[PDB]
Order: structure tokens, then C-alpha cells, then sequence
């Protein structure tokens, strides 16, 4: 992870002003709602049907959470990220079946996500810091694909 | 494909953007070169320090083009030919490069208009760009 | 766009890979599955060893459909339509994927065709797997 | 990069019966003839109107050879790319601005080459292998471009 001190740093502390349960439900919803084809993998949540259903969608927000949980140990473990996400990994490609170029997916609607909610405060520099955590996440999840 | 929903929801929150367009193509811009520093080498003639002159008009003038498309959304390619004649056979740009400048928009959207970011309108201008991408490299080859 | 010539130049090519389509088809996709296996999780209920009856018979499966297109060459999107629709609302296959199956096809064809894989065709055979690509891709959304 | 014994082997082994002086030149060619947007960068080569012109030109045959040489003394140190590829990395972006996406067009193509030079000879397993190793190449060329 080439994570500049200075970016670290402005990633970390912005991390630190979310809120875990809204960002988490907001991005898993914003990513079935852009991006359909990605609905395949969750039909068990239930009605996907329209927009509205799927942000008021109960195992959709849980999920989100989890998700966006899971992201917040990557940002502790910044220096060893494919140690991190290794079993995370194994599991979405072993029993999952994803093709990991959904995580980019969800990466990019996360970033949309952070700049909805923090409008001025999610400046071009902290973009860029964060467009770096998305694409080391997403790497370290398709690590061990086979 | 834009159905009548999202033709309808990328001229809403288009509308809203109104005067500052171009400053949010700018800003985009910005976004662009800062997060994917590949996209740079296509403009190695620009002046691409912090809000340059360049980037600026730039910026005004990617806006004004995506206005354009909107108010001619039914019609895209047609509008649009010229934009396409020159980044298919003049600029030659990777479409690629193409994804960023949209996500970025996005995310300059995302940040300034709070209350219009919809995940439907999301979902609509999202769909939108990507027309504008094909539509922009649909003469590659 | 095909042009005239790079339609002849499909023609030519694919008429001497004749009855050895299905033969090729499999083979591509055994490459691709070596080569690029995240495009594995598409097939998690089909037997992956190297000379299954599975990929044989999907081999030829793609082989019959690509033959088809040469076939209509002049409105492959209706004449794949049916394969188009599969792919966009039941299969829901990422378009990356589709760029390394073409890129896959390319090796296999120039593997058996020393003679025929010039230049000239590699360009257009090119093409048109682009095209049946952007086809088969394109009521996603 | 993930390269097994196995694999090195068959990558090297297969490279050992490789005319890099003609083999260069078919690749170099063939990228400006199946993606004509990549002359955009050699505009002073003269003639690239038509294949004969292109897979001719002797100065695309020159250059080839230039390319394939350097993609030589990679396969001669699978081990530490980023470090042999450095100074090219900074030329290719700082001088020449070129745009990285490009370096994979040219890869595949070299695949493409092999398999055509070879037959049969480029197994699948041998085909990954290459993959793997142009890749790594890509990857490399790209890491020092700011
Ligand atoms: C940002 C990158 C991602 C991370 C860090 C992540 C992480 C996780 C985690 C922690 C779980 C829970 C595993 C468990 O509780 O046992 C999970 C489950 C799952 N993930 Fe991912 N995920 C990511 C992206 C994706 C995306 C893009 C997809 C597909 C669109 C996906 C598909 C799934 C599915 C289908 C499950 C099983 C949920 C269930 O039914 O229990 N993941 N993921
Ligand atoms: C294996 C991949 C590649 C390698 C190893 C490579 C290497 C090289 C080398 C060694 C040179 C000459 C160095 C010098 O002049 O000091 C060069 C020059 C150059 N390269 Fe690459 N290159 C690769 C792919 C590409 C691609 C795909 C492009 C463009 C699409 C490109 C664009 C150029 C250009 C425009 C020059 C200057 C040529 C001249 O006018 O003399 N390279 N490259
Ligand atoms: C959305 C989408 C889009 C759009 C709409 C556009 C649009 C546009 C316009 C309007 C212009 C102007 C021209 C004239 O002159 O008139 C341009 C240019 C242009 N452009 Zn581009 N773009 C785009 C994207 C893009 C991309 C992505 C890129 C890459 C990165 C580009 C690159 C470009 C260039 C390089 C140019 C030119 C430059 C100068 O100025 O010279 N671009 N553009
Ligand atoms: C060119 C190119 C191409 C083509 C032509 C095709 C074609 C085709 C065909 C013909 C078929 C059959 C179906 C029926 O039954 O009818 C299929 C299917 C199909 N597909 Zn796809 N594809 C393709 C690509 C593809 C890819 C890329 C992918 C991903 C990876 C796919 C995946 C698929 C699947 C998964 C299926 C189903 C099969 C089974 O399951 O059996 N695919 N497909």
C-alpha cells in the first residue's frame, strides 16, 4: 500500500467522522440500485424490486454494515492488507462465486457515498487517498483467486 | 439504454447544477488527474497545477458539452458527432480513460448536490455517461 | 463498423476453420479458464478438468453461435438476439470477460491458422469479436 | 508476481527458441495494425497507411527489435521487474506520455505472436504462464508514472 504519511492520515481521520450503520446501508443499497447485474447474488434478501425497497431493505442495510466492517480492519491493517482479507477472499471465490471486478463496483459507489456525505470535506487530495484504499481492498479480496 | 425515467431525472439534476456546471467541471477535472494519474498523459501541453487556467476552461468546456447532451439526450450521436469525430480519430483516447472522468463527475455531483443524489438519479446519470462514453468512441474503429 | 473487406476477411478465415468450430471453441475456453480464472465463477456448476464433456459441449456451443453471426454478418444484433438477452438478464456476465474469451479465440485461431492469421485478418477478425461482443453486451441496461 | 517453478520454467524454456529480431518486429507491426490508435506515438516512422507499409516499415522493424530486447532482460529477472523496468517507466510517462493502458494492448498481442510462431507447441498452461509474465511487465512499466 503506497499510502502517503500525509494521506494515511487524511483517510484515517475522516474514517473516524462515519457512521459505521448509514455509509455501510447507503453503499450495499447504492450498488444493487447502479449496478443491477449485482442483484444475482443476493436474491434471498428479497424484494429488489425498486429503489425504494432496496434502501428500506433490512438485509440489505445488515450487510452493509458488515461489508463496510470489514473495511474498517483493512484500514487498521493498511501495511498487510492480503493477510487481512485472505480468508474474505477464499470464501468469495470458493463459495461465493464473485468476479472480482464487482469489488471495484462497490469501491467506486463507497466513494460516491463518502462525497455525498461529507460534500466539502471529501476534497480532491482525500479522494485521491481513498481511491488508493478502494483499489488495495478490492486487490487483496481477488488475491486469492483461483 | 436511457429510458424516460432517467431522461428525465439526468434533466432534473442537471437543472439544479445550473451556473456552476463548468466549475464542476473543473473540479472533476481536478478529481481526474489527482485519483487516475495515468489520465495526465493526455494532456502533457496543459498547465496542470491547483485551479490553472487550463484545467478551468477545460472543465467549462467538458460542461457545456454534457449540457448539450442533455438537452439533446434523445439525439446524442447526432449532437454529439463532432465530440466524437475528435476523440476518435484526433485525441485517440483509451476508452478507459473514458470510466474515471464519469465516476469522477459523479463524485463531484455526489459532494455538491446533496438533496438531488438520489440512488435513482445516481443509478439514471450514471447510465447517462456511459452513453456519452459509447457515443464518444463509437468511431474508434 | 465491419467494412467490406474485413467481412470477406471473417469469411475466409472462418470458413477454413470449418468443422474444427466446436474443436476451437473448447480450446479457447480452456485457455481462458487457465489463463484468467476469475472467469471460473461463471461455471461453478461445470466440471473444469481438462478434456470434459461440459467444455467440449459449451465449446461447440459458442462456436455454433459465433458461426451464426458470420452467417449475418450484415444484422448480427438481431441475429443474436436471443443470445444477447441470455447474457444481459440471466447470465449477467461482466463485459470485461468478454474482451479475454475474444482475446482467447485470437490465440486458438492464430495456434491452427499459420497461413491465414496475417495482419490484415488478425485486424479484422478482431473487430468483429469486438462487435459480437458489444452485441451480446448490449442490453445490460 | 506469482510465478511457480513450473511455470518459470516453461516461460523460459519456450523463450529460448525465440528470434527476438523477427519476433519484435511481427509484434510491434501487428499492435500498429490491430489497434491503429497506437500510432498516435510514431507519426515520424513515415508510411502506416496500410499493413504491407506498417509490418515493412524499417523502422518499425528497428524498433521492435528495441522493445523485445528490453522484454529480454525482464524474463532475466522475473524476480525484481519494477527495479529493471524503472528508468523506462519514467521515460515511457515523463517523455514519451504514454498512456499505460497501451503496454497490455502490446502484451496480448505478443501472446498472439508466440501462439502463431509456435502452434501448438504454446500449450494453455505455457499460454497462463505468459500471461502471467507480460503482466508483470505492464504492471512494471507502469509503476513510476506520477
Ligand atoms: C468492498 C469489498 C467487499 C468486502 C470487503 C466484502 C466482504 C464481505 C463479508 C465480510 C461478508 C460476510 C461473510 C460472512 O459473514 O461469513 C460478505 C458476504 C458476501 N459478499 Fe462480499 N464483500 C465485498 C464486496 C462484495 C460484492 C461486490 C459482492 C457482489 C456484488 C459481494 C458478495 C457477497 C455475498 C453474496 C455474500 C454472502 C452474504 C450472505 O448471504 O450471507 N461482496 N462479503
Ligand atoms: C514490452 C512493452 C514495451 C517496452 C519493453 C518498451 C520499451 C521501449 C524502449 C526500450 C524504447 C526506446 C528507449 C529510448 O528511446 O531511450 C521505447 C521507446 C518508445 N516507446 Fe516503448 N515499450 C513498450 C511498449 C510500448 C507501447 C505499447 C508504446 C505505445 C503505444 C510505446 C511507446 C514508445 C514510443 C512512442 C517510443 C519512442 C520511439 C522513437 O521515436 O524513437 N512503448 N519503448
Ligand atoms: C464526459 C466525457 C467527455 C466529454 C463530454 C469531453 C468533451 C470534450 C470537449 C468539449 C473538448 C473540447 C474540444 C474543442 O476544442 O472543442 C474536449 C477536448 C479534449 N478532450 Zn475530451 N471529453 C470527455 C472525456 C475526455 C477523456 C476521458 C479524456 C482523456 C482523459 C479527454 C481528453 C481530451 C483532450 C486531450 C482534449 C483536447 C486538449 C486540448 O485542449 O488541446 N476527454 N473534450
Ligand atoms: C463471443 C463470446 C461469447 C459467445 C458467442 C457466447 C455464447 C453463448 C452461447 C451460445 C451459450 C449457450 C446457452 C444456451 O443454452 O443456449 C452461452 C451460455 C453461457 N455463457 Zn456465453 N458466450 C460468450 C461469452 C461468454 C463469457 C465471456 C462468459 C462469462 C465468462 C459466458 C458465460 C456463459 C455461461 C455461464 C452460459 C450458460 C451455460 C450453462 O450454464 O450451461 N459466455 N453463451
Amino acid at each position: 500500500m503506497h499510502l502517503t504519511p500525509e494521506e494515511k492520515s487524511a483517510v484515517t481521520a475522516l474514517w473516524g467522522k462515519v457512521n459505521v450503520d448509514e455509509v455501510g446501508g447507503e453503499a450495499l443499497g447504492r450498488l444493487l440500485v447502479v449496478y443491477p447485474e449485482t442483484q444475482r447474488f443476493f436474491e434471498s434478501f428479497g424484494d429488489l424490486s425498486t429503489p425504494d425497497a432496496v434502501m428500506g431493505n433490512p438485509k440489505v442495510k445488515a450487510h452493509g454494515k458488515k461489508v463496510l466492517g470489514a473495511f474498517s480492519d483493512g484500514l487498521a491493517h493498511l501495511d498487510n492488507l492480503k493477510g487481512t482479507f485472505a480468508t474474505l477472499s477464499e470464501l468469495h471465490c470458493d463459495k461465493l462465486h464473485v468476479d472480482p471486478e464487482n469489488f471495484r463496483l462497490l469501491g467506486n459507489v463507497l466513494v460516491c457515498v463518502l462525497a455525498h456525505h461529507f460534500g466539502k470535506e471529501f476534497t480532491p487530495p482525500v479522494q485521491a487517498a481513498y481511491q488508493k484504499v478502494v483499489a488495495g481492498v478490492a486487490n487483496a479480496l481477488a488475491h486469492k483467486y483461483h | 439504454v436511457l429510458s424516460p425515467a432517467d431522461k428525465t431525472n439526468v434533466k432534473a439534476a442537471w437543472g439544479k447544477v445550473g451556473a456552476h456546471a463548468g466549475e464542476y467541471g473543473a473540479e472533476a477535472l481536478e478529481r481526474m488527474f489527482l485519483s487516475f494519474p495515468t489520465t495526465k498523459t493526455y494532456f502533457p501541453h496543459f498547465d496542470l497545477s491547483h485551479g490553472s487556467a487550463q484545467v478551468k476552461g477545460h472543465g467549462k468546456k467538458v460542461a457545456d458539452a454534457l449540457t448539450n447532451a442533455v438537452a439533446h439526450v434523445d439525439d446524442m450521436p447526432n449532437a454529439l458527432s463532432a465530440l466524437s469525430d475528435l476523440h476518435a480519430h484526433k485525441l485517440r483516447v483509451d476508452p478507459v480513460n473514458f470510466k474515471l472522468l464519469s465516476h469522477c463527475l459523479l463524485v463531484t455531483l455526489a459532494a455538491h448536490l446533496p438533496a438531488e443524489f438520489t440512488p435513482a438519479v445516481h443509478a439514471s446519470l450514471d447510465k447517462f455517461l456511459a452513453s456519452v462514453s459509447t457515443v464518444l468512441t463509437s468511431k474508434y474503429r
